[PDB]
DNA sequence: ATGGTCGTGCCGCCAATAA
């Protein structure tokens, strides 16, 4: 399920360009029910009367440094012994490969494993993509009545348009540069 | 280039997305298996046949009649999906022949659609150096063919084209003396000409996949394809209802254990003849209790004898069919509670004792189960009260205040809730 | 195998095979900790075909000159009695590969000026970009031919881009940053080049770079505008300049040892290592902080030929030096936090074909502060 | 028409106790 899979994912961050206390993102809508409203239409502050939808900009910046700051997370190469007794961890990619893959220069017998393995980049980036894809969130509702509401009510063409920014964000990462693409030469041949 | 039927050589090297990937499978297998039927409930000849394959064919986006030019992406879906199928059907030797047939049986309908005079170029397209004659050559030996004849009636050399092969790949025809033969050179009539190239893709077809098989584990390393390779052949009281029951009637441990068994296509021993005793309490008779372990046990990838020798013996021995011929009584909570502690790989035992909590808490929140029956059933499991956890479940579940029953036997639980809800 | 054709090597040793004879060893220089490399810790890692991956220490006590750092390919002449330490005897030099070949069309050119500019373009306090308005006036007054313009102009590690205090995305800066020299140049017509920096924030953070993405472009703009990615080797006028940002002088110079301190040029002997590995970044492995994709690192960061001119700006001094016959010119940052920077500009013809060989197009190099 | 100890491949047989 898409909360399981998100379980282990950083949530997302950002302070609030007028009174700046944190908010938290950790889905399209916060709350259930009747009070099911969108989490970028008030500020987690009681007394911010500041919408956060208004400051786009900033959640699209913040949003920007947070995956700079993850790929390049992923990039540093860093490596994890499996031996629970050895736990080395080295920058330095040795040469000597076992059957499973790198093998450990401290303990000569044990597999070294990326710290952070790309399935948990894949599964942060899908869930921010998630996180600001209402497309996707307001087909879930098993009412048509109820989605009507809500887009209705707050989800205007220009609200619809300033998701869809943050979803276009994050595709312009997901587009070219990818994980989801299968070489068929290299499968085959 | 003849994108309308071709020989499956020569690998392809782009790159596609994986949604494409999984889409082009599941196509390819859904037409495959409708081709089962339509050779099975109609004759090779009907009209019927050829309208309806040909339609489902047009449905499914796939390469048919040559004469409309740039059908380029029909002949990309084939061809992807042709080589993406030779991973998944080349592990069990009962889907190699499945494959292979039907396969063959699409080419057949294939061949029959090419209108009359594209086929020259074809066979020079396939690698199979094949040659027609002129009308004055088809004169000249006029009536040494009709005399070479098979048992065909009639001298009338009709319309129909004799080719020219070299007689080494005639082997089935002249060893009758069916055909003519010539300066070392076969000739046939076209009706036979399928029999030789199906015969011939037959075999390159067969190493293909022979060759493929032994060189997949390389293949199996992706994490992103596990689920195709082994999912292409996945998916009173009767047994098209017995998943809903999983959900609605059973307890969490026969619960889980028919999950374990919907996912792994296998069990271990003690959830074996736990699962099997408590299934024989619901209602169930023999026949039907084989015909479900037979079939969880087939996607397993086992073939039949396998199964036959091996568990059939125990299964019919379970209902009381053999030995003293003894019928026994579903497992007692109590023993589930304390006996044959499970271990790694096993899926047995009682969820409330067995596990922890660390793992019973999403256990319970996988099920629905709301925050404060799950602060209530953490607590009485912390307190070693199992029995009333079970019963404060089966009254969550059930939208009860009072279930009304002490619980001892999960075949209660089944009873009690069928008496409710049936 | 470059190497061994040039100094003709019979045939190269495994790591791991003993050998009282003195033999020659093939691999690549690294450390055995995740400290600061130093002579006693140097270690050889071989290759594939003939050591199958090994490492093995070496010792430099018997070497009158080297060095070395990590990612160096050379081949080490040494003893290796007891197949876990090798001492060395001879370290050879490294080839750089040969000069690119002048075309008789090369040859009818006239006088042509390069100007050079690095970021930051604007001061480590403000944002009014002041040093990018005062480049653009000495471009427009000097009316050069080509203008090549270096990251970062959104710099990484300027305060404000990650207090995310500013009100505009960084994508919409980067349209008012470019079209701020695109209509600021429109008089002087002399043709830009805009290579990105690894510091570029707004960009794809990878290494190799690709050439930035722009739209709003006229027809008179598109003449006189080019997307470069980083690194690249571009040919202007009949001349290989080596176009880069990242500092590769910092890149090296901080993780090498050397045999001799007291009367040593480092910068050259920098660059000297620079121009004979044949890549445009040696180093493996890289320090903390920048990422390289690997599979392009073969395919886009390789040197064709020798560049005849290299631009490689450094947060360390400038300076101008001729290495290996090879003009290599570091102007520096245009900003330097709050003290000003440098910018350069420089001259290209094409000699006579005929005389003693090697003879450096571009004779005349000034690098001035802005 | 020497003793015992060890492993490998075929078969059949058993547990269970509410309501
Ligand atoms: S208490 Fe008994 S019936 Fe309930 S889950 Fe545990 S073993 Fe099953
Ligand atoms: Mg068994
Ligand atoms: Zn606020
Ligand atoms: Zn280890």
């Amino acid at each position: 399920t898409d909360e399981e899979k998100y379980r282990d994912c950083e949530r997302f961050k950002c302070p609030c360009p007028t009174c700046g206390t944190e908010n938290i993102y950790d889905n399209v809508f916060d709350g259930s029910g009747t009070d099911m409203e969108p989490s970028l239409y008030r500020c987690s502050n009681i007394d911010c009367k500041a919408s956060p939808l208004t400051f786009t900009v900033q959640l699209s910046n913040k949003l920007i440094m947070d995956i700079r700051r993850f790929i390049k997370k992923y990039y540093d190469g860093w490596l994890i012994c499996e031996e629970p007794t050895c736990r080395n961890r080295t920058r330095h990619l040795p040469l000597q490969f076992s059957r499973t893959g790198p093998l450990c220069p401290a303990c000569m017998k044990a597999t070294l494993q990326p710290e952070y393995s790309d399935k948990s980049l894949y599964t942060q980036l899908c869930f921010y993509r998630y996180i600001f894809d209402a497309e996707c969130a307001l087909e879930k509702l098993t009412t048509d009545h109820e989605k009507d509401k809500l887009k209705k009510q707050f989800f205007t063409p220009k609200v619809l348009q300033d998701y869809r920014k943050l979803k276009n964000t994050a595709e312009q990462f997901l587009s070219r540069s990818g994980y989801s693409e299968v070489n068929l030469s290299k499968l085959f041949a | 280039y003849p994108h309308c039927l071709q020989f499956y050589l020569q690998p392809p090297s782009e790159n596609i997305s994986l949604i494409e990937f999984e889409n082009l499978a599941i196509d390819r297998v859904k037409l495959l298996k409708s081709v089962e039927n339509l050779g099975v409930s109609y004759v090779k000849g009907t009209e019927q046949y050829q309208s309806k394959l040909e339609s489902e064919l047009r449905k499914l986006k796939f390469s048919y009649r040559e004469n409309l030019e740039d059908e380029y992406e029909p002949r990309r879906r084939d061809h992807i999906s042709h080589f993406i199928l030779r991973l998944a059907y080349c592990q069990s030797e009962e889907l190699r022949r499945w494959f292979i047939q039907q396969e063959m049986d699409l080419l057949r309908f294939r061949f029959s659609i090419l209108p009359k005079d594209k086929i020259q170029d074809f066979l020079k397209d396939s690698q199979l150096q094949f040659e027609a004659i002129s009308d004055e050559e088809k004169t000249l030996r006029e009536q040494e063919i009709v005399a070479s004849s098979p048992s065909l009636s009639g001298l009338k050399l009709g319309f129909e084209s004799i080719y020219k092969i070299p007689f080494a790949d005639a082997l089935d025809l002249f060893r009758g003396r069916k055909v003519y033969l010539e300066d070392g050179f076969a000739y046939v009539p076209l009706k036979d000409i399928v029999a030789i190239i199906l015969n011939e893709f037959r075999a390159k077809l067969s190493k293909a996949l022979a060759l493929t098989a032994r060189s997949l584990p390389a293949v199996q390393s992706d994490e992103r394809l596990q689920p195709l390779l082994n999912h292409l052949s996945h998916s009173k009281i009767s047994l098209d209802q017995i998943d809903l029951l999983s959900t609605k009637s059973f307890p969490p441990c026969m619960r889980q254990l028919h999950k374990a068994l919907r996912e792994n296509h296998h069990l271990r021993h003690g959830g074996r003849m736990q699962y099997g005793l408590f299934l024989k309490g619901i209602g169930l008779t023999l026949e039907q209790a084989l015909q479900f372990w037979k079939q969880e046990f087939i996607k397993g990838k086992m073939d039949p004898d396998k199964f036959d020798k091996g568990y059939s013996y125990n299964i019919r021995h379970s209902f009381g069919k053999e030995g003293k011929r003894t019928d026994y009584t579903p497992f007692s909570c109590l023993k589930i509670i304390l006996s044959n502690p499970p271990s790694q790989g096993d899926y047995h035992g009682c969820p409330f004792r067995h596990s922890d909590p660390e793992l019973l808490k999403q256990k319970l929140q996988s099920y629905k189960i709301s925050p404060g029956g799950i602060s209530q059933i953490l607590d009485l499991v912390k307190g070693t009260h199992y029995q009333v956890a079970c019963q404060k479940y089966f009254e969550m579940i059930h939208n009860v205040d009072d279930c009304g029953f002490s619980l001892n036997h999960p075949n209660q639980f089944f009873c009690e809730s069928q008496r409710i809800l049936n | 195998s470059e190497l061994k054709e040039h100094y003709k090597i019979e045939a190269f040793t495994p790591l791991l095979a003993p050998a009282q004879e003195p033999v020659t060893l093939l691999g690549q220089i690294g450390c055995d900790s995740n400290g600061k490399l130093n002579n006693k810790s140097v270690i050889l890692e071989g290759d594939r075909e003939h050591s199958s991956g090994a490492q093995i220490p070496v010792d430099l006590s018997e070497l009158k000159e080297y060095s070395l750092f990590p990612g160096q390919v050379v081949i080490m002449e040494g003893i290796n009695t007891t197949g876990r330490k090798l001492v060395a005897t001879k370290l050879y030099e490294g080839v750089p590969l040969p000069f690119y070949q002048p075309t008789e069309e090369d040859a009818d050119f006239e006088q042509s000026m390069v100007l050079v500019a690095c970021g930051p373009y604007t001061t480590s306090d403000s944002i009014t970009y002041d040093p990018l308005l005062d480049l653009i006036a000495v471009i427009n007054h000097d009316r050069p031919d080509v203008c090549i313009l270096f990251g970062p102009f959104l710099d990484a590690k300027h305060e404000q881009v990650e207090n995310c205090l500013l009100t505009s995305p960084f994508e919409d800066i980067f349209k008012q940053c470019l079209r701020t020299i695109i209509e600021g140049t429109r008089s002087s017509g002399s043709h830009l080049v805009f290579v990105p920096s690894l510091r570029d924030v707004h960009h794809e953070p990878v290494y190799p770079q690709p050439p930035f993405s722009y739209s709003d472009l006229s027809r008179e703009d598109k003449k006189q505008v080019q997307f470069v990615s980083e690194p690249c080797s571009l040919s202007i006028n009949g001349v290989i300049f080596g176009l880069t940002s990242t500092d590769l002088l910092f890149h090296l110079g901080a993780e090498e040892i050397s045999s001799s301190s007291g009367t040593s040029d480092r910068f050259s002997r920098i660059l000297k290592h620079i121009l004979t590995q044949r890549s445009y970044y040696p180093l493996y492995p890289p320090q903390e902080d920048m990422a390289i994709d690997y599979e392009s690192f073969y395919v886009y960061a390789q040197l064709p030929v020798t560049p005849d001119v290299l631009i490689i700006p450094s947060e360390l001094r400038y300076f101008v030096k001729d290495v290996l016959g090879c003009v290599c010119v570091n102007p520096g940052r245009l900003t330097k936090g709050q003290v000003g920077g440098t910018f350069a500009r420089l001259y290209l013809r094409r000699p006579a074909a005929d005389g003693a060989e090697r003879q450096s197009p571009c004779i005349a190099v000034q690098v001035v502060r802005i």
